[PDB]
């Protein structure tokens, strides 16, 4: 609605750290669903 | 009002929280339609890889 000021999104970045704590497989299930694996491959940037 | 990118943030909220099983499957459906958005998620693992 309003310009700038995320707040909510910022809250995610916090829990995001859990990713390192949790196995990549935990998200791998949904990850492959979006195609984040073949997203880069040979992109770089 | 008109931000297709932030759409990932909304759903991502359920993907990060211990939401129900149905929700988790929902978010994935959205991110799937947004290939440019999912890229944001990788940012985490990319900045938190070993």
């Amino acid at each position: 609605g309003s310009e700038s000021q995320n707040d909510e999104k910022a809250l995610l970045d916090q829990l995001d750290s859990l990713l390192s704590s949790t196995d990549e497989m935990e998200l791998a299930e949904i990850d492959r669903a979006l195609g984040i694996d073949k997203l880069v491959s040979q992109q770089g940037g | 009002g008109s931000t297709p990118p932030q759409a990932l943030q909304q759903l991502l909220q359920t993907l990060k929280s211990p939401s129900s099983p149905q929700q988790q499957q929902q978010v994935l459906q959205i991110l799937k339609s947004n290939p440019q958005l999912m890229a944001a998620f990788i940012k985490q693992r990319s900045q938190h890889q070993q």
